[PDB]
């Protein structure tokens, strides 16, 4: 009862293990996607076509599941590690971070 | 694509950033009424994009819950829509 | 417990009320997406990193759900519809068929 | 990068699965997990690429015990014994 939005979320490093791996940073504000996606998909939830569709289709079958909330747009984020050799490298990580979510 | 260029009420159906009850669109505005899940029934409108709006704009007639949807293309066009519940079906089906 | 795949769905027009408006095809393949999204995300579910950092976090966090299993490409049918004055006019539209799926 | 590694899968297979084996450009895991009983349960199969390293590393206090361990050779995969912490 509410709505696909996207919602804050801290992911901080060493409390969830990569303390060690990860020289920097030491956690990153990555974000995530949840909620309702209602007959109709508004404007603001980005949906496809096919989303659209399954929604109606869900309201008449309900075996058919409802699309689902999920990042639309994502972003990357460099960081700092040691590797399989552990010599200390830069690298950037693709789709890290939601920039924004809807009902696909 | 095609820019936003439409403005609607809304509510219930606002996007999060809303100013003032109002969205804005490059599909139509619209107006529905609905039961919930408990026979509850309320009244919530907004903006829906341009792609995908046939379907949305037509609905299918036999939903799970009794609704109607109705769109119109004008600004703030969906104060003046006033959607009323299908008549209700006797016997099984 | 079955993890994300993409599974058979066929929309038929007249079942739903559209072939009214709709004056072809009859119906068409929608398929859609669904299932689990365990840890680890094996390489045919196509996670992005964002859901997999998510799923990460969810085993720690239950409070933070689980990446879903939504439509990763998606295809393109054209129909043959009315307009307002009633017009049969063709056009393809966009996004209507899940031709994959993945955790996101 | 195409995929070029090939490993064995067991409960994270594919649908597509040759003989219980699936391809990749990242790496073959193994992981054990344990349930509510105790009585636990070994998995395999195919990482992708990309974050593999997320997913390789091991991480402390989940909901569970699990271990997980990677590599990348041809089957490297089918005799991994991973031991819960």
């Amino acid at each position: 009862k509410s709505s696909c939005k996207r919602h804050p979320l801290y992911v901080d490093f060493s409390d969830v293990g990569w303390n060690d791996w990860i020289v920097a940073p030491p956690g990153y504000h990555a974000f995530y996607c949840h909620g309702e996606c209602p007959f109709p998909l508004a404007d603001h939830l980005n949906s496809t076509n096919h989303a659209i569709v399954q929604t109606l289709v869900n309201s008449v079958n309900s075996k058919i599941p409802k699309a689902c909330c999920v990042p639309t747009e994502l972003s990357a984020i460099s960081m700092l590690y040691l590797d399989e050799n552990e010599k200390v490298v830069l690298k950037n990580y693709q789709d890290m971070v939601v920039e924004g979510c809807g009902c696909r | 694509d095609t820019l936003p260029f439409l403005k609607c009420y809304c509510s219930g159906h606002c996007p999060d950033d809303a100013i003032n009850n109002t969205c804005i669109t490059n599909g139509h505005c619209f107006a529905i009424i609905e039961e919930d899940d408990q026979g509850e029934t309320t009244l919530t409108s907004g903006c829906l994009g341009l792609e995908g709006s046939d379907f949305q704009c037509r609905d299918t007639p036999i939903p799970h819950q009794r609704r109607s949807i109705e769109c119109c293309r004008t600004n703030l066009c969906n104060q003046y829509l006033q959607p009323t519940l299908p008549p209700v079906v006797i016997g099984p089906f």
